[PDB]
């Protein structure tokens, strides 16, 4: 399972933040999803879920998707919008997984190594 | 930051002072290095006195540090200061390039005076005060006021014949006293900050005009610091005077801009944010009183205020008092889940953590109370006293026993929906308090409803459970103050544990439960009471 | 005919549970029937002692005297007397020891400096100053490790206890050790132990070799990926 | 307002994150993953042997402990190496540090 954000294109007409969950190279089907925020189930037309059509290239495996749409103005927010997938083949049958503005990826850095004797401690 | 001390302390030369700085009280923290360091413009701490013994060479005699453990804590007592002490400092811990440290400010100054023509009157906010001023003689019939001079010119503050500054109005009163007394005294109310300043006295407008200048300081309260880890509980002790009884009493938390925003009041009044998780104890002798705050969070450090007011809010003038607050967040309370689901005739299964050294006290469990000045009274403890309404249908038990036990109970509906404190006998005392949502369906368990029954017979009742109960043990119980007992050999394949009673007296009359086992923990139960007939 | 009463150290015991305490009497006469007897404070006497000592080859002649208590008696700290009836002096002197109490407890902070470049030139032999500092009470215990074998203590000396001139109670020490320079040129660390009662697992240790102890030279090659 | 996402305490790594809320301009904003190392180049790499050559290369797998060899002494969990002591030969515990291996 993977969260992709909305495009940065996306972003600039300024009202559709689309979100982006999925599943892949998976057997069997059946599998169930959906999205969680804050502990609090989405509305089940809010998003729009797939079927689990197969594979290309795996032999057999299944994937499936779901979209899901909100106010790009909440896009500031974001509380990461937690996708709960639900599989069979899990060893607690839930691999959720989530991602959010500051999730993702930065264009700025700043690493800042120090060096010194008085370490070896980790404080 | 997870060092904890005053910021600012001022005093001045020639005075001692004494410092704490707060730690939690893990293992190291008890066993390393305390130190009390200098910064400046230079780029590093010089340390001034360790733990470990040294004393810097400039404070040899003039100061030391002591640890108590115990505490969580570490003191800094410093006498003889000057004015050559007054600068940036920091506590902390372990070595001093890193941060394991808190930052102090220290201003000293000289010790003023030397005019004994005017005398030093430090009195609280808000409080009273009265200046005794004598006049001789010929001041019989003759001006008495008193003037304020602010800056440029004097002002008045009050005369012989009725006037006022409107600033002081209604705040003053001027007596002289009879029997020969040659003195008066000047009385004001409501001390605000926006009256410290210089006065003057007068006795008459004539060429005598014996003047007294004088000074006119006020309190502040100086902070108190208190130190309590994340999801946590704290008890703060307000003290204020028997002269304001009958006014209400509040509590305010500082902010940006000098404006406390108010948690409870007298009025019912409450935060929003700090829905349940507040008591208020009724108000003593003295109007003494104390405020219990539970589950303290991350942005719930900082400064406290409570004070007493028409209004139970903030104003100019008003008796306060302080307290300093800090969240550990180095903190060892157990998250324990906070929020529990259950549905109407449903069950519920609450974990309560405490202190695992005082597991031998006397639990107790409290249901909270709005819509008043807040209330909490009991609803079970440990010896076995249940609230006379719930008889059956509740039990606590000490199943997991390290620090942590179970609470069972059944025959949910959504009327009792709210919010519920876990207390303790001990010393050391968390609050740890759970909320129970109510939502839709119909609970897991199985079970016949209300039943009579016949006396002497053998009689049967069952107890389905549904597949995810189906890989634990199975159980019944008969409820009481001693709670649950199960009945070994009433079973099937996955459901149907049935209860079976050979023979049957009236001393068997009561609730019993059906209810599954964890392991070591425990999980659903339900409830039926049976009658006796003939 | 000079005693010394020697107390077993805190690390004798503590590496023995075996709380032996001996008096010695140093360059007596031996004849036979040397006689010396141990005492607690109540005057009782306590177990016997064996293995006697003989005449010493030049005349510096000797006697042990050996007993034993239970640990806590020392830790209760009450006087201990063995004394000395000979017909020498046939006078019983009178040897009392005991524990001092107050005595606060403080840690070893143990440096281990490394040996001065300006020694290396001289190109055959090494130093190195496994350094103790700054606690109580006395009577700390060092020796030297290396390479998982115990160095034979001839090779290193140790100073006794002796106060700080900063620390009002605080004692301090030593230890030297010489070593050939190829030796310690050749890498091969040196670890100094040290055990004393204030110390939480009862014994610490640092080490250093060449490298670590005041190298020229810092050769970081750190690599950081996946940014 | 950073939000720390890994502390690795026995690699001395910390990757926060903040999102520069800009100037109150639209969301022109950019996020920022501040990177910290303290690495001790004094530690072996056997970090509880005190018998190994020193350490050089640190290497710092960001994507292995954004979730066992690293190397510096954790404050909090103290280490040991028994250690041969000789009085007669003793094969004994040590505390290889002080202030944190009390049993208190
Ligand atoms: C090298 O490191 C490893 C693990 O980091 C050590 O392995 C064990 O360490 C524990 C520490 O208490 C010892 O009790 C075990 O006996 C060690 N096992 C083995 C096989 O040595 C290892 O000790 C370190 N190297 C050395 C020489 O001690």
């Amino acid at each position: 399972v993977y969260l992709l954000p909305p495009a940065r294109e996306q972003l600039n007409l300024r009202e559709s933040a689309t979100i982006t969950c999925l599943v892949t190279g998976f057997s069997p089907a059946d599998v169930f999803v959906q999205w969680m925020q804050r502990g609090q189930p989405l509305s089940p037309e809010k998003y729009v879920t797939s079927a689990p059509m197969p594979e290309p290239q795996a032999p057999g495996r299944y994937f499936a998707h779901s979209i899901l749409t909100v106010s790009e103005e909440e896009w500031n927010t974001g509380e990461t919008y937690t996708c709960v997938v639900a599989h069979e083949a899990l060893p607690n049958r839930v691999t959720e997984r989530t991602v959010d503005k500051s999730t993702g990826k930065p264009t700025l850095y700043n690493v800042s190594l120090v060096m010194s004797d008085t370490a070896g401690t980790c404080y | 930051s997870p060092i904890f001390g005053p910021e600012e302390v001022n005093s001045v030369e020639g005075n001692s002072v004494s410092i704490t700085c707060y730690y939690p009280p893990t293992s190291v923290n008890r066993h390393t290095r305390k130190y009390w360091c200098r910064q400046g413009a230079r780029g590093g701490c010089i340390t001034l006195i360790s733990s470990e013994g040294y004393v810097s060479s400039k404070y040899a005699g003039r100061a030391n540090l002591t640890n108590f453990p115990e505490n969580g804590t570490f003191v800094v007592n410093i006498a003889q200061l000057s004015q050559d002490d007054s600068g940036r400092y920091k506590c902390g811990l372990g070595i001093n390039s890193r941060g394991l440290s808190f930052d102090v400010s220290l201003e000293v100054s000289q010790g003023p005076g030397l005019l004994n023509d005017t005398k030093v009157y430090t009195v609280d906010l808000g409080r009273t005060v009265t200046i005794n001023c004598p006049f001789k003689t010929e001041n019989a019939q003759k001006r008495k006021s008193l003037y304020k001079q602010i800056g440029l010119y004097p002002v008045l503050v009050i005369d012989s014949s009725g006037y006022v500054n409107p600033n002081y109005t209604g705040r003053i009163r001027l007596d002289i006293q009879g029997t020969g007394q040659l003195l008066f005294s000047v009385v004001i109310n409501q001390l605000r900050l926006s009256d410290a300043g210089q006065y003057l006295c007068q006795a008459g407008d004539d060429s005598n005009s014996n003047k007294k200048n004088a000074d006119l300081q006020v309190l502040k309260p100086e902070p108190e610091l208190v130190y309590e880890d994340l999801r946590g509980s704290v008890t703060f002790h307000c003290a204020l005077g028997p002269e304001v009884a009958n006014v209400a009493k509040f509590l305010c938390r500082q902010s940006s801009g000098e404006n406390c925003d108010v948690v409870v009041n007298t009025l019912g009044k409450r935060a929003p944010a700090f829905e349940g998780r507040i008591l208020l104890n009724p108000q003593d002798k003295d109007g003494s009183f104390s405020v219990v705050i539970t589950g303290l969070r991350k942005e719930d450090a900082g400064r406290y205020l409570c004070g007493a007011h028409s209004d139970g809010q903030l104003q100019e003038g008003s008796p306060i008092q302080a307290w300093q607050l800090f969240v550990n967040e180095e903190s060892t309370i157990p998250r324990s889940p906070t929020v529990v689901k259950g549905v109407a005739g449903g069950s519920v299964a609450v974990l309560c953590p405490y202190n695992r050294k005082e597991s031998k006290s006397i639990k107790y469990w409290c249901l909270w109370e709005g819509a008043q000045n807040g209330r909490c009274p009991l609803l079970v403890d440990s010896e076995g006293w249940v609230k006379a309404q719930y008889e059956g249908r509740l039990s606590l038990l000490e199943e997991p026993g390290n620090g942590t036990f179970t609470v069972i109970l059944n025959q949910l509906t959504s009327r009792d929906a709210g919010f519920y404190w876990c207390l303790t006998n001990g010393d050391t005392l968390w609050r740890t308090t759970v909320e129970i949502k109510i939502i839709e369906g119909e609970p897991n368990l199985k079970v016949p409803g209300n039943v009579t029954a016949v006396l002497g017979e053998t009689l049967k009742v069952p107890c389905h459970f549904p597949c995810k109960f189906s890989s634990y043990e199975k159980y019944w119980c008969k409820w009481n103050n001693t709670g649950c007992q199960a009945l070994p050999s009433c079973d099937e394949n996955s459901r149907l544990v049935s209860l079976t009673l050979n023979l049957v007296t009236r001393a068997d009359e009561g609730w019993y439960w059906c209810g599954v086992k964890q392991g070591h923990f425990y999980g659903e139960t339900a409830a039926v009471y049976v009658a006796v007939e003939e | 005919i000079r005693v010394f009463a020697i107390p077993p150290s805190f690390a004798s015991i503590f590496l023995t549970k075996s709380t032996k305490l001996t008096c010695l009497v140093t360059d007596l006469t031996t004849y036979d029937s040397v006689t010396i007897s141990w005492t607690r404070q109540n005057g009782e006497a306590v177990k016997t002692h064996t293995n006697i000592s003989e005449s010493h080859p030049n005349a510096t002649f000797s006697a042990v005297g050996e007993a034993s208590i239970c640990e806590d008696d020392w830790n209760s700290g009450e006087r201990f007397t063995c004394t000395v009836t000979h017909t020498d002096l046939p006078s019983p002197l009178k040897q009392t020891i005991s524990r001092p109490k107050g005595v606060a407890l403080h840690r070893p902070d143990v440096y281990l400096l490394p040996p001065a470049r300006e020694q290396l030139n001289l190109r055959e032999s090494a130093t190195i100053t496994c350094l103790v500092t700054g606690f109580s009470p006395a009577d700390v215990f060092v020796q030297w490790m290396q390479r998982g074998q115990p160095l034979s203590p001839e090779k290193y000396v140790t100073s006794a206890p002796m106060p700080e001139p900063q620390a009002p109670g605080r004692y301090f020490a030593h230890s030297i050790l010489t070593v050939s320079e190829e030796e310690w040129n050749t890498g091969e660390t040196y670890t100094c132990v040290v055990a004393h009662e204030a110390l939480p697992n009862r014994v610490t240790e640092r080490t250093v070799d060449k490298s670590t102890g005041k190298p020229t030279l810092y050769n970081v090659s750190l690599v950081m990926s996946d940014t | 307002e950073r939000i720390v996402l890994v502390d690795n305490k026995c690699k001395c790594a910390r990757i926060t994150s903040r999102i520069i809320r800009s100037s109150e301009d639209p969301n022109e904003d950019i996020v920022e993953r501040n990177i910290r190392i303290i690495v001790p180049l004094n530690n072996r790499e056997n970090i509880s042997d005190p018998t190994s050559p020193l350490r050089t290369r640190f290497v710092y797998h960001l994507s292995d402990l954004c979730k066992e060899t690293c190397y510096t002494y954790d404050r909090n969990k103290c280490y040991t190496a028994v250690v041969p002591l000789v009085y007669g030969t003793k094969m004994v515990e040590t505390a290889l540090t002080p202030d944190a291996c009390y049993p208190d």
